[PDB]
């Protein structure tokens, strides 16, 4: 819904699993499962994979979502020297760097933390 | 709260890229 996230294309979807290598048709219950994919490398992985929520993979498979390793903060757009403790929001996983947040935080939020932009 | 780091170390590791990639042809 940000600017700069309906403005980015999409990279090709590779249709399997990064994390059991199944298909959409089999997960590691072999259930049928769909694949949410990275929107910069193409990397995808069942969201039972992704140990996402049934609410969290309703939210990504809606917005421009990146992997761990591709997450740019959404404030600065930027991964950087810090970029390994990027809080991920338990609402919709963008990533935001703990000194790009609104307000900055000094240390790490204990518990499920919601970004600036999912709380009301 | 979930980081990079943890989410990585909590989310289990990717199958070995080979197999993905023999899985791919
Ligand atoms: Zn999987
Ligand atoms: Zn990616
Ligand atoms: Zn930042
Ligand atoms: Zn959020």
């Amino acid at each position: 819904s940000l600017p700069h996230e309906k403005d980015k294309p999409v990279a090709e979807p590779i249709p399997i699993c990064s994390f059991c290598l199944g298909t959409k048709e089999q997960n590691r219950e072999k259930k049928p499962e769909e694949l949410i994919s990275c929107a910069d490398c193409g990397n995808s992985g069942h969201p039972s994979c992704l140990k996402f929520s049934p609410e969290l993979t309703v939210r990504v498979k809606a917005l421009r979502w990146q992997c761990i390793e591709c997450k740019t903060c959404s404030s600065c757009r930027d991964q950087g020297k810090n970029a390994d403790n990027m809080l991920f929001c338990d609402s919709c996983d963008r990533g935001f760097h703990m000194e790009c947040c609104d307000p900055p935080l000094t240390r790490m939020p204990k518990g499920m933390w919601i970004c600036q932009i999912c709380r009301p | 709260a979930r980081t990079k780091q943890t989410a990585r170390k909590s989310t289990g590791g990717k199958a070995p890229r080979k197999q993905l990639a023999t899985k791919a042809a």
